[PDB]
């Protein structure tokens, strides 16, 4: 599931520590986002090729068969562009909605990468701590310089206890 | 026990949006990129007004029909406005000669003005206040088309009419007449005179020798007899020669028309809303940047491209 | 030790795909969204039938070339089928004017039914009974069109034809006639008397006048003489005007007629197969979901699109 | 490679342990593929616009111009229709074969998050537990209850003896 | 402390594209699959060559305008290429009769010879010498069409044409003659003697009258008076029929056509070069296996797609 | 980022130990991703569809409707070609990048499995070793073939030594 109280950003954090818990954006991945999005939905918008065309009538009664042949070429676009914008934004969907999983879990990945054994995967999204994490240690391992030596030992005693 | 988890955004957003395997998918932000609406009104397009025609046809319009009195004098435009079906056509029954195509001339026109080149007064060997019929009325009273002249015999002769008419404008003449279609004999001497009849019209591409068709018709607005029009472009420095001795609709009244692009016949029942715009429709005009509508398909203009949809909803945001 | 795997599923499955990357991949599963059948037969479209003329031409059958009497009614059809070369067409040779327009009018067609509308009866002072040639035969022996009459001069005379019909059907009338062109001066005294003739053709919106064509022409089916036919569809409450003074061939059945939708001929050699389509081709019908299609492009009814493919292979299971 | 002996499904588990040893298939996610890869194929038949049209020959022999129009028409949309339909085809195969892949990658994850250093990472799909894993034990793992704590100090034991 | 790691290639290539969510990204290769050059030059067709008409029209060519008298036999060609505005065209002013239908026959021919079908020593009765006009010098005296002769009057007579050509050849026969409008009656009676005249044409198929309109027109290459050509294809074993009393302009030559294949007429100030191609455009050959292209619509050919771009650049290595 | 470094293919490997450092190519990812790009490009080139045809401007001054109608179809499938090029190049792109991206991880993931705890993951695509790999036993890492029980002891030693 998603976080209702996370509001300044797309992608990050709860930590639940001593001094009270929080959420906490990240940023830089955020910014990602929302750029490669924008960038997604202006290229479907920019690369339309408009041109000035005026569509009537102007065929008369003896000239049904030209008047035929003008309804096959406009039902013939239409068919085309409907099937081309129905079906692109199907799979730019799909494709969008795979982007932010990735984001996530490469989020996930970097954060598991510095933990190791220091900590415990619940397997919910959420890493249980084998040691004490104060709002300068949560404040580490967002901005990636969590440091794994500094905690091994009162990890490492805590975890061969169970 | 100390916790970190990775987590995402969420909010009360119902928007919800298709996937190719997935549907009915809520997300936190969306965006449609289908443009639905309109401004309900006919507008300029690219800062120029249409010609908006109102009960008159192209025709009755052209020729002055004169139900057709109305005329606030535009001297260009960018598309033409017509009704379904305008009430006023051609007045006196008949056709005008490929009618469509000098529609498709007239769609859009960058100089037009109406211009006197033969005037009434010229004809001292025929009468010109006599060509007037109850299936063209002004006012309730007897009338005629205004741009031209339907000449009848004058004492009891018709003679033959040659005469000719030198464009020396510096712009092309778009210039009308046509042929009276009489119901028999009696009839013909009674307006002519002359019983065999012909018209010759001559430029310097045209050729063209016309006869009326005595006969038997039904009626129509009133009238059994017919007129058939005809037109052509007369080049700056070329002349028109006509010659009839019978059943002459004359030249009184030509356009000078300079061109330069290409439009249509918008049919329309709207009004004109003192507005500008890029792409019309014949229920109003698109103002968007997206690259599909489902508006309406008749449009003139830079359009967005027409689809059979009513939601393209591209996912901006997440899954909530 | 214990050992747990995860793993996916396999089959004996030779089923093959491309990928935009990939080529020649064996899957699982699959699936083809290309339609290659059809089921070999003509079909009604949407429940009504076709009118299937067989060795006839839309003109043959229309003015009733002796060789397709046959005119068992259809009232109603969705399209027409024409052979790619019937052999009962016009048996006298000559044309049928704007052919191609009523083929597509009378392409489908909601209500169809002939009527007598002039009776040959009523043709007192010409010959009814002389206009037959050897170029239509009835079994070995010299016939004509069925629906129209060759009038005859009679006694030696042929007076000046004036004739109307008044629609009073509720419906159309799809109406023909025609003009003979003569060969000489003598053949022309010979079948009509007076030597220089015409036929005149009113209505409300019609105004023709035909002339032979008194010249010397290639011989077809026997003949050098030739038949130029003309039609019109006469409202409801109008009526139709003839004159002639020769070479006038005469209306005497006409078709009520009430038009709906729009179709177009298909050319194919196959007969009617008693089954029911959305879609028509010329070697058969197509009952098909699949948005794609190789079987044929000219397609009547609503369709998949037409490509140029052998095969689309969607994969649906996993590499095998 | 792939199993012939899992007939159940698309995505499961092999299991050796003492009570011996056979295949069961992940309901759950065999049930979302099919889903998915069902909605893909009804997508891409479904967004399909069909309209009435009549295709014949109407053209005389001084029209030809006009007929050159339709033709060029036609082939138009032929080449239009079959380049789409060509390109989609191939560009929705790889698609599904990588939805299919990182299905079985989500399932491989989720077993390795749940066993730990409980077991070895063979690194051919499979896990090599450092302890006893009965039936009930192997079902745990397949439904994400598998007990951690249960294990830990039997696998503790019976590593370092090698 | 030992290490191994994983990584990727780079280099120093500034090659750029874009993604959907990015833009400027450079990459280690890339290929663009928009074709964006030519050769500059008009070129054979899959081996065969276009007709290159210079400075003369399809029509001055084809009845032999005198500024064109250039009659080489080109016996087959791919298409027609035409400047914009050749100078060499009617050169008596005038029409001719379904001009664009003719080009787009003519556009792509497999065998084309020009054959004597009827000799101007064969009208015994007529002048033949006679008919030539300033408007169509050859060598600064006047001439006229070479493949047709404009007949005058004999002593001071012109009886009656009747004469007929039958096509004993094995191909298809394109023939031409037409018909000259005077421009009053005494020149009428100067160059034909009879004062109301006509032309008549028969085949199988055809069934034509042609009068002159003796009326008031413009000058046009010195000249009030026009000439209107009309053309058929006489088949194998049929013959055509002429008759005419005055204003005929009749076949001398005439040409064996075998037909296989269309094309149309290009429009370009090119000259040969001496080339082949699959791909022709006005401005010049494209060689290419890419399947979008942009430099030019009017294509003859099985070409790339044609479209607005710049640039179609695929990646094909990594970020750099 | 990247590696200049490296001039015989596309994913590789840099050795540091004691005989000096280098490059080499992973050969056999390398030439998947060849074959599969090469794939993509022809493929996108060779569904095209080509047919003859013959454009030009045949209809007369009377005749303008008609040549609108052949106007109005001509820009359409130019609007129509262009879009789908320009987007489709757009998207493929998106795709060609990603799989290169997958490639690369995949490289490191098959790396990783080999060593397992015998080294440590630094975090940046590099592999910190436990134990002494002369230029036999980077060859070895690279071939598949490294033999895990050979330094098993020496890394054990070396690793809770800290
Ligand atoms: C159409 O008229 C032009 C204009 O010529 C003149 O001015 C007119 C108002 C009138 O007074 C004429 O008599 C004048 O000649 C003609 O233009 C002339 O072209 C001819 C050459 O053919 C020459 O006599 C004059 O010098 C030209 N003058 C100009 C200003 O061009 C023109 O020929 C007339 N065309 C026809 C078809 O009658
Ligand atoms: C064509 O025919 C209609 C109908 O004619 C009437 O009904 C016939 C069966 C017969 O009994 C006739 O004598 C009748 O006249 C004409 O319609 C009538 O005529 C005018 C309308 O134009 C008007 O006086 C009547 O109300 C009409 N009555 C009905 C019942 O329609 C019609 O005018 C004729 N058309 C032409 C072109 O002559
Ligand atoms: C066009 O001519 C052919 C051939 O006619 C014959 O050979 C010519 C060179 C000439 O000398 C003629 O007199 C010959 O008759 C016609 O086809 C022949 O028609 C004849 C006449 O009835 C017929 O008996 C033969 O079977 C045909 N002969 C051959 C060799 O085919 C043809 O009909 C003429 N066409 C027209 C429309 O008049
Ligand atoms: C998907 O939803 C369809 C209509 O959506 C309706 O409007 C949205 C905004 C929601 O309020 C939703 O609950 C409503 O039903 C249904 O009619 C349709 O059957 C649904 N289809 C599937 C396959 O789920
Ligand atoms: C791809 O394969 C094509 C022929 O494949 C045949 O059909 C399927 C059903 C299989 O069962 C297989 O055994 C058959 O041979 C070839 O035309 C084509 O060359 C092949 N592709 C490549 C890259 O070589
Ligand atoms: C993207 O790039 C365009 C063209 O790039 C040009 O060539 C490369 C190698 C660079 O040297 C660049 O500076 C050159 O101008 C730019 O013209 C364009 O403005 C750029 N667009 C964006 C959105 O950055
Ligand atoms: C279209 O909409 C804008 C803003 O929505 C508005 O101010 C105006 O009516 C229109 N703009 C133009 C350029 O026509
Ligand atoms: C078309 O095929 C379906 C599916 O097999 C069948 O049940 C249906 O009756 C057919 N429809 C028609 C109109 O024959
Ligand atoms: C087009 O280009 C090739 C390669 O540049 C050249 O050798 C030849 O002129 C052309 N080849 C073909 C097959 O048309």
């Amino acid at each position: 599931g998603g976080w209702q109280g996370m509001v300044d950003g797309w992608y990050g954090y709860h930590h639940s520590n001593e001094q009270g818990s929080g959420y906490a954006a990240d940023k830089e991945s955020t910014q990602k986002a929302i750029d490669g999005v924008t960038n997604k939905v202006n290229s479907i918008i920019d690369k339309m090729n408009t041109q000035f065309e005026a569509v009537g009538r102007e065929f008369n009664n003896l000239e049904r068969r030209i008047e035929n042949l003008n309804k096959k070429m406009e039902d013939g676009f239409l068919d085309v562009w409907t099937y081309n914008a129905e079906l692109l934004v199907l799979m730019e969907n799909e494709r969008t909605l795979d982007f932010h999983d990735s984001n996530v879990k490469n989020l996930y990945d970097k954060v598991r990468l510095q933990l190791r054994d220091n900590a415990k995967e619940l397997g919910n999204g959420c890493f249980e701590f084998y040691h004490k994490c104060d709002n300068k240690c949560m404040e580490s391992v967002r901005n990636g310089t969590y440091d794994y030596p500094q905690y091994s030992e009162e990890a490492r005693l805590k975890r061969e206890e169970i | 026990s100390d916790q970190i988890c990775i987590g995402y955004h969420a909010n009360n957003s119902t928007e919800q949006v298709d996937t190719i395997m997935e549907k009915n998918v809520t997300v936190t932000h969306a965006q449609d990129i289908l443009e639905k609406t309109h401004n309900g009104k006919l507008c300029d397009l690219n800062g120029v007004k249409p010609l908006i025609l109102k009960d008159c046809s192209v025709a009755g319009w052209l020729l002055g029909n004169p139900m057709c009195d109305e005329f606030i004098r535009v001297p260009e435009w960018s598309y033409i406005v017509e009704r379904a079906n305008p009430a006023n056509d051609l007045c006196y029954p008949g056709n005008l000669n490929d009618y469509e195509e000098l529609k498709h001339l007239l769609s859009r026109i960058n100089h037009f003005e109406k211009i006197l080149i033969i005037p009434k007064s010229s004809w001292t060997n025929h009468e010109t206040s006599l060509g007037v019929s109850a299936a063209c009325p002004y006012q309730g009273t007897p009338s005629f088309f205004r741009n031209v002249v339907w000449l009848i015999k004058k004492n009891d002769a018709y003679p033959t009419i040659k005469i000719s008419y030198n464009n020396t404008n510096q712009e092309d003449l778009l210039i009308l007449w046509g042929v009276h279609h009489s119901n028999n004999a009696a009839e013909q001497t009674n307006l002519y005179k002359n019983p065999t009849t012909y018209i010759s019209v001559g430029t310097s591409t045209l050729n063209q020798r016309l006869v009326p068709k005595i006969a038997t018709r039904s009626q129509v607005n009133g009238q059994r007899g017919r007129m058939d029009f005809f037109w052509t472009i007369l080049k700056p420095n070329d002349a028109i020669h006509f010659e009839s001795n019978g059943n002459f609709i004359a030249p009184e009244y030509a356009y000078k028309i300079v061109k330069k692009g290409d439009s249509t016949i918008m049919k329309s029942e709207m009004e004109y809303g003192h507005c500008n715009t890029k792409c019309q429709t014949p229920i109003g005009a698109i103002n968007s940047s997206m690259p599909f509508h489902n508006i309406h398909p008749l449009t003139i203009g830079e359009c967005p491209k027409y689809v059979k949809s009513n939601k393209l909803v591209l996912a901006t945001g997440l899954r909530n």
